[PDB]
């Protein structure tokens, strides 16, 4: 994850409408990002695994969907780096921190 | 003992399956019908045979797996039913379930046919085969059942879970009813011990459907591999202090409060149904009726156990 | 042999209702379990007395 | 039925797309699975004044 | 083409067919009595009327492969046969029509 890959508001405003409307035009990168957080966290357990954010990287929104290995590749090492604790999720500690 | 997930060895909704058609990590073959909420990997349909497999090998000594279905029967009798597989190859196809026999692995199954004519089905059956054993389906494999638990698993209100344990060369089954919508509401019914796997293998799963027709739907499989908590490691220095963590969480508890408080006036600012409201009341009505009189098995257990120690210090 | 029909015929509401007599079963082998923990206090105790 | 599929399991004279799931004895069009979307559709065009 | 009448003389595919639901195996029948039993068991329906759904089966099985015929070839086969078998026009055969070949 590149945090510009993360700091696109007005695609997690394409995400956020209906169940928030309002237009905030100052949203600051670490305030979206926690978004990028909440809004992927399907689970509930706020508490991101590699499988919701293969969803927020492959998306729905045409674009060639990339290589299984490559894929492995990437989430294998962002796995490897951003969490500390060693639990096969990303957290608030581990995610906003990497 | 520690958990470590392994997506690489599960798959979830409520993106199942990607915009190719496939489940990652996961080849879906035969009359296995994945959805991108659950699988239908054997329908309501005269002999249908799906099997899921893990497309990668898995090397973990010792691991625990949870799986989240349902098995949907119109009738009372169900045909054929279900198997969860740890056998070392990729049984995809053949006779017992849907999938191959004379694997080298272990094979937990799920019959609610009673070929036995013994009354045992619906049941739970652990077989561990090196790959030499033929599965006989007419006895419902009771000759070589290492364990079983007869219990129902069909057309249950809420998806029945299994908790599959192997840990220490332990083999323990937790099951959840499916009569309660708790998710950790899980039950021993079964279990083998000094239990030999191949330490490499894939996981697996399998489903069959004979002339009774039953929908054999998962909506979950999770994999976590079990590493003893003596044996686990607890490396410091990377927690970054730590404090830094407690600076960071009050925020997005604090956000996630005003989340709340953002998605309240839009389903009402841009705007169930009676009776199963009402049927679920009585469901968790029964639930709750468990819960207080389990409590009350502690509460006379530990009177018993205080009982035991007063009268002999007395 | 054969399979009647009946078995296959199931309204929405029976299966409900028979969902909810399975759910009093498990309660009903809760309470044989505790009259047979309660009945062995019984007789441990009663004997603890003349014990004691 | 009975074997209202062929060997290939396909239907004669009727083409199957989308969720529409075609067994030897019926065609299951929509499965019970959110969002399903089946038809079969004849092969061959039917020109019949008054039919049943 | 139209059916053969030397595929109903094929007696051993009709103890072919005929294993399973009667156990005694006697080989001495007639082409009549054979003709009652093709004619009887592939009216699955149980109406004692062949289709063109039913004849095409009976013209197929899965006798276990072989390539499987145009469904356009098989299309002048039905519509040979109801040409030629067929005289009532009921969409139907009966035995007495199906006697006639
Ligand atoms: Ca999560
Ligand atoms: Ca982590
Ligand atoms: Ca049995
Ligand atoms: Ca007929
Ligand atoms: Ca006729
Ligand atoms: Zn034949």
């Amino acid at each position: 994850l590149d945090k510009n890959t993360v700091h696109d508001q007005e695609h997690i405003m394409e995400h956020l409408e209906g169940v928030i409307n309002k237009p905030e035009a100052e949203m600051s990168p670490q305030e979206l990002q926690l978004h990028y957080f909440k809004m992927h966290d399907y689970d509930g357990n706020n508490l991101l695994d590699g499988l919701e954010l293969s969803t927020a990287i492959t998306h729905v929104h045409q674009a060639p969907l990339m290589s299984e290995d490559e894929l492995i590749n990437i989430i294998d090492g962002v796995l490897r780096d951003d969490d500390k604790n060693n639990d096969g999720y990303i957290d608030y500690a581990e995610f906003a921190k990497s | 003992p520690h958990r470590r997930f392994e997506y690489k060895y599960s798959f979830k909704g409520p993106h199942l399956v990607q915009s190719d058609g496939t489940v990652p990590f996961w080849a879906h073959a035969g009359n296995a019908i994945p959805s991108s909420d659950q699988i239908r990997v054997a329908p309501s349909l005269k002999s249908q045979r799906g099997s899921v497999w893990t497309k990668t090998k898995a090397a973990f000594e010792n691991w625990e797996v949870e799986v989240t279905f349902r098995v949907t029967g119109r009738g009372r009798i169900g045909a054929d039913g279900l198997a969860i597989w740890y056998a070392e190859n990729q049984g995809l196809e053949g006779p017992v379930f849907g999938s191959a026999d004379l694997w080298n692995g272990v094979g937990i199954f799920f019959d609610s046919f009673d070929n036995d004519g013994k009354k045992n089905n619906p049941a739970i059956v652990i077989i561990g085969n090196n790959g030499q054993i033929h599965y006989d389906h007419q006895n419902d494999g009771a000759s070589q059942a290492l364990a079983s638990c007869q219990r129902d698993f069909r057309n249950k209100p809420y998806p029945v879970r299994a908790k599959i344990t192997y840990y220490q060369n332990t083999l323990t089954v937790m099951i959840n009813n499916g009569f309660t919508p708790d998710k950790n509401d899980y039950e021993f019914c079964a279990k083998v011990e000094n239990m030999i796997i191949p330490a490499q293998g894939h996981f697996g799963i399998s489903a069959a459907t004979g002339g009774l027709a039953d929908d054999h739907d998962v909506l979950s499989f999770l994999t976590f591999q079990l590493t003893e908590p003596g044996k686990e490691p607890p490396t410091p220095d990377k927690e970054i202090s730590e404090k830094e963590k407690e600076k960071y969480q009050e925020e997005f508890e604090h956000f996630q409060q005003e989340l709340d408080k953002k998605k309240e006036e839009f389903q009402k600012g841009h705007p169930e149904s009676v009776g199963d409201r009402e049927l679920r009341q009585v469901f968790e009505g029964q639930n709750r009726i468990h819960l207080e009189i389990k409590q009350l098995n502690r509460q006379l257990d530990m009177i018993l156990d205080e009982q035991r120690r007063y009268v002999s210090s007395l | 042999q054969g399979q009647p029909a009946e078995e296959i015929f199931e309204s929405v509401g029976d299966r409900e209702l028979r969902q909810v007599f399975e759910g009093q079963n498990r309660i009903h082998l809760e309470i044989k379990q505790l009259n047979r923990q309660l009945d062995m206090i019984l007789d441990e105790q009663r004997r603890y007395v003349s014990s004691l």
